[PDB]
RNA sequence: UUGGCACCUCGAUGUCGGCUCAUCGCAUCCUGGGGCUGUAGUCGGUCCCAAGGGUUGGGCUGUUCGCCCAUUAAAGCGGUACGCGAGCUGGGUUCAGAACGUCGUGAGACAGUUCGGUCCCUAUCCGUCGUGGGCGUAGGAAAUUUGAGAGGAGCUGUCCUUAGUACGAGAGGACCGGGAUGGACAUACCUCUGGUGUACCAGUUGUCGUGCCAACGGCAUAGCUGGGUAGCUAUGUGUGGACGGGAUAAGUGCUGAAAGCAUCUAAGCAUGAAGCCCCCCUCAAGAUGAGAUUUCCCAACGUUAUAAGAUCCCUCAAAGAUGAUGAGGUUAAUAGGUUCGAGGUGGAAGCAUGGUGACAUGUGGAGCUGACGAAUACUAAUCGAUCGAAGACUUAAU
RNA sequence: UAAGGAACUCGGCAAAAUGACCCCGUAACUUCGGGAGAAGGGGUGCUCUUAGAGCCGCAGUGAA
């Protein structure tokens, strides 16, 4: 459950460490976003030498949330943190690695490169 | 359950007081709502007495007040409950109390009732 | 906050149409030949 | 019970091959994922709740340093098998205190 | 089309084909009987009257609705049925396919049928604009003295009145509500139960009317 | 709008912005329909019809406004005392303090600025939202209803396919259709995920009690802490609005004269919008025009007693401020108790064993358990009392 | 009080958070006194032996 001003860890090696959510995309009046949704964010904290730098306005896909998600079989998955991945327009990751587990809903979202690079897909 | 115009602790204390008073006197006059709550409290205490084991006695002592009852003998309310009252109700399956309405009080119009052991 | 006009006698009595009490619910007691409230004991 | 009609109409949905387990136990849950494969979720049971066909249980694991929790209805056909690997020693029904712990501080003693 | 009356028992869930969780409402629709057939020639419209949940027979000095009064008893005897607790009319069905006194069984519906369910929603008593009409609160701090009030109720000299239809506090719930395009999940002839996908209006034990969906 | 005028108000018509809640207009921002185009296509420009619905979250500023960030189908313009302070706020602006610049000999002052600075009111009438009582509806009554009329709802994105087809050197890339899935909104509901859960379970601190050990009770925010049933709930679970029929707008015509021809028009005949009337949901016969159907009841002398039927009173909850509604009142499961359960907690007390001891283990998924399910008349719904029609007249009738 | 965490607002107003004792450790600047409780970190229960060994809970200045 990600809204404007929510801060998210970045689960890739693109340079960004923490981002702040600027906008939840996908319609007028949309307030919250979850796993697989795309957000506009600003990089509040970055590591040295990364492609993505502090102060940049980028787009990211949410890959895990504390709220988690509910699947049609009545099962749920929840994570210990909110983490996102910086993406390009082609939905490919800007970084070259993905850290930590990501939700399988990314596959339905067509973030196949992220799913492939993830060390675990639950 | 009713709130009886009291906070939780006050209500619990009043219910313990009323139940012990009913055990001591076998018949008391109070308000209707008070009696409608006291009946459940007192009947559960009598159930504990009919059980009669040490655990049931200690559970009853959780609720009963420490009031002595004076043939110049002396016994506590818990003793009376686990002796005389339990023995009198050994063969009855619930319904140990009955409420009898009497009409409003002069001072505040409260519906006075008498609740007594059957 | 305050009445704009005084209330007429007519309006006051119309309002008081329902302001009354009812005779209590009472039944005869057999032995004593008196009356009591229904579902109450002497 | 619950309502007799509800119990009667949902009796057929209940499974009779699930092992007994309690919170604090480690389970391997073999979940069918679909190309139909089985993915094993191994972790500690932190909560069981509800009753009848509505009963659910939650299992928690640490995946690459990130806590993950999976909640399943007890009688979902999507679970192939449940194996009780370990029998933990706990003092309460809901192990929510494990969420804020990490490493050895999150260890659960065995029976 | 098709129609039946029942009592809402409660909510539960089932597992469908491919294992998806289907939340369902259990409706007990036993003891449904056609009491009357209204026609255009006599009543001016076509409908079937269905009674549901047999009640006790008439007795002298009955003090509650548990016992049929003499008008209700005569109405039921005309159909050769026991007096019923709930009586409702169905205009959607075709009256030429029913006889007076015939049972309306749960087997009338079939799994997969699309239905509309009507019932009286749960009562909530006197409620304010925030809950009843879903309005916004005023600020809870910053000196505010406006929290759950309804707000301005009109304009100035024009119009010097509050319009009809203004949203204000008042009794909430207890209204007839129709939920449309639900699905029948399962029909269980024994126990006379219909499982409706989703949820329906009203408290447990409340009367519900199941009809074939208009749309 | 800035003004002009000075006609209501100075025995008071509270001023800006914001919040809450809207409501109306159309010179239409989006969506729907259409003409022209310097309209190849995708996009645009302009004009006409169209007010059904929709029309944002932030940074700065008291701000309105405006600029900017990021969205969106779109972020329309106006009216309602520049809507709305007996609904709120009070940052700004007519107050007493103080200071700067400036003007003044001065007291003080300001096309200025700066820090600080009390927002009263128990609703009589109309109005509005709910909810009862009386009478009427030509007998009385129970239930089921028709629908005059009224209210609600009315939005829209993206993707796939048609089709990489039509068009186009190329780049690019359709209409018309057909499928899928969302955003916002509305509504119902607690199976699920969670919240709450002050008479549920457990752990724990200080202190005072129950004579002591043990076990418990009081108080400390429910002392605190970890869970949690019902109920109530959203952030949770379902459902709804892109349909169709009739009549139309701007348009487009067919046939067709006045006017030999031409011409959508003058008479005729079609077609044509998210708009109109229906379709969908809700209320509705005080619809005094008071409707309909089925069933029940039937007296004598205004009076007495009554019928069918209601109530009073009492036990209550799915209902509820109170009335009202619904479940029941002994020919009874309505509530309480009792017994058995579901769920919740998580292993009672006592005793035994092990340990120096704090403790541990076993008896034993134990003990306890508000609201949830069932069974059971043990307790209380006693006796009783009140109301309640007797069916008018006139005219026609196969 | 889920998720979020000043997006509220003129303004974090109000509330939340901090808080005791013991031990580590502490910057610019300075009128050399200060700044300073700067900041930031560790330990508190119970039992037994004479600093060790144990015991229990989600939590030990377990409340205020
Ligand atoms: C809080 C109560 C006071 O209300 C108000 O102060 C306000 C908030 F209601 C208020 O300011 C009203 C609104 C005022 O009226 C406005 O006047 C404007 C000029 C015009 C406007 N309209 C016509 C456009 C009017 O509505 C005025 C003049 O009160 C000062 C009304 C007149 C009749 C007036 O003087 C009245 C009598 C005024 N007052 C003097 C207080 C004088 C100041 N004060 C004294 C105290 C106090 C005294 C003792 C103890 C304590 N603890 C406090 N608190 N405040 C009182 O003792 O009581 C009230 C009612
Ligand atoms: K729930
Ligand atoms: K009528
Ligand atoms: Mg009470
Ligand atoms: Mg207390
Ligand atoms: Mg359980
Ligand atoms: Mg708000
Ligand atoms: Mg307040
Ligand atoms: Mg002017
Ligand atoms: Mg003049
Ligand atoms: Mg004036
Ligand atoms: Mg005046
Ligand atoms: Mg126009
Ligand atoms: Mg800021
Ligand atoms: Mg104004
Ligand atoms: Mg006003
Ligand atoms: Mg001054
Ligand atoms: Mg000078
Ligand atoms: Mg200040
Ligand atoms: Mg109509
Ligand atoms: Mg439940
Ligand atoms: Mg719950
Ligand atoms: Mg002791
Ligand atoms: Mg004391
Ligand atoms: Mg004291
Ligand atoms: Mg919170
Ligand atoms: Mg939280
Ligand atoms: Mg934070
Ligand atoms: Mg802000
Ligand atoms: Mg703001
Ligand atoms: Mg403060
Ligand atoms: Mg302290
Ligand atoms: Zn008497």
């Amino acid at each position: 459950m990600i809204q404007q001003e929510t801060r998210l860890k970045v689960a890739d090696n693109s340079g960004a460490r923490e981002v702040l959510t600027i906008k939840v995309l996908g319609g007028s009046g949309r307030k919250t976003a979850n796993i697989g949704d795309v957000i506009v964010c600003t990089v509040k904290n970055a590591t040295p030498g990364g492609v993505v730098k502090k102060g940049d306005v980028v787009k990211a896909v949410i890959v895990r949330t504390k709220s988690g998600v509910r699947r049609n079989d009545g099962s749920y998955i929840k994570f210990d943190e909110n983490a996102c991945v910086i993406i390009r327009d082609d939905k490919g990751p800007r970084g070259t690695r993905i850290f930590g587990p990501v939700a399988r809903e990314l596959r339905e979202g067509n973030f196949m490169k992220i799913v492939s690079l993830a060390p675990e897909v639950l | 359950y009713r709130k009886l115009g009291r906070t939780s602790d006050q209500r619990k204390a009043m219910l313990r007081d009323l139940a012990t008073s009913l055990i001591i006197s076998e018949r008391i006059e109070t308000t209707e709502a008070r009696a409608k709550e006291v009946r459940s409290v007192v009947e559960k205490l009598i159930t504990l007495g009919k059980k009669g084991d040490l655990a049931s006695r200690r559970n009853a002592a959780k609720t009963l007040r420490n009031v002595e009852i004076l043939d110049e003998t002396t016994q506590t309310a818990l003793q009376k409950l686990f002796g005389e009252i339990a023995e009198r109700y050994t063969e009855r399956q619930g319904g140990y109390t009955r409420i009898l309405k009497q009409g409003p009080r002069r001072g505040d119009g409260a519906e006075s009732v008498i609740i007594e052991l059957v | 906050a305050v009445p704009k006009r005084r209330t007429s006698k007519t309006r006051k009595n119309k309002r008081r149409t329902h302001f009354k009490i009812s005779v209590p619910g009472m039944t005869e007691c057999p032995n004593c030949g008196e009356y009591k409230l229904s579902h109450r004991v002497c | 019970t619950n309502h007799k009609l509800i119990e009667a109409v949902t009796k057929s949905q209940l499974r009779t091959d699930l092992p007994s387990f309690r919170p604090g136990d480690t389970l391997r849950v073999h979940v069918r994922i679909i190309r139909e494969r089985i993915q094993v979720f191994e972790g500690v049971v932190i909560k069981r709740r509800g009753g009848g066909v509505s009963e659910t249980f939650t299992v928690r694991k640490i995946s690459s340093g990130v806590g993950v929790e999976r909640t399943f209805p007890l009688h979902t056909p999507k679970i192939e098998k449940i194996e009780v690997k370990r029998r933990g020693k706990v003092r309460r029904a809901k192990l929510y205190y494990l969420r804020s712990l990490r490493g050895k501080a999150a260890r659960i003693q065995e029976i | 089309t098709k129609g039946i009356l029942g009592r809402k028992i409660g909510m539960t869930q089932v597992f469908g084909e491919n294992g998806e969780l289907i939340p369902v409402t259990v409706v007990e629709a036993k003891e449904n009987v056609v009491l009357q057939k209204k026609t255009v020639e006599v009543d001016g419209y076509n409908a079937i009257q269905v009674g549901f949940e047999d009640k006790k027979a008439y007795k002298k000095d009955a003090k509650s609705n548990k016992y049929a009064n003499k008008p209700a008893e005569g109405h039921a005897k005309k159909a050769d049925a026991a007096p019923k607790r709930f009586i409702r009319e169905f205009r959607n069905v075709d009256v030429d396919a029913y006889e007076v006194g015939q049972e309306v069984s749960v087997d009338t519906f079939v799994a997969g049928d699309v239905i509309d369910v009507t019932g009286v929603s749960k009562g909530k008593g006197f409620q304010g604009a925030i809950k009843r009409h879903g309005q916004s609160r005023g600020p809870m701090s910053h000196g505010s003295h406006f929290h759950r009030a309804p707000g301005s109720v009109g304009m100035a000299s024009d119009a010097s009145r509050v319009f009809k239809g203004q949203k204000m506090p008042g009794r909430m719930g207890g209204n007839t509500v129709t939920v449309q395009n639900l699905e029948v999940v399962q029909v269980d002839t024994e126990n006379k139960v219909i499982l409706v996908k989703g949820n329906v209006p009203g408290p447990k034990k409340g009367l519900v009317e199941i009809r074939t969906s208009i749309k």
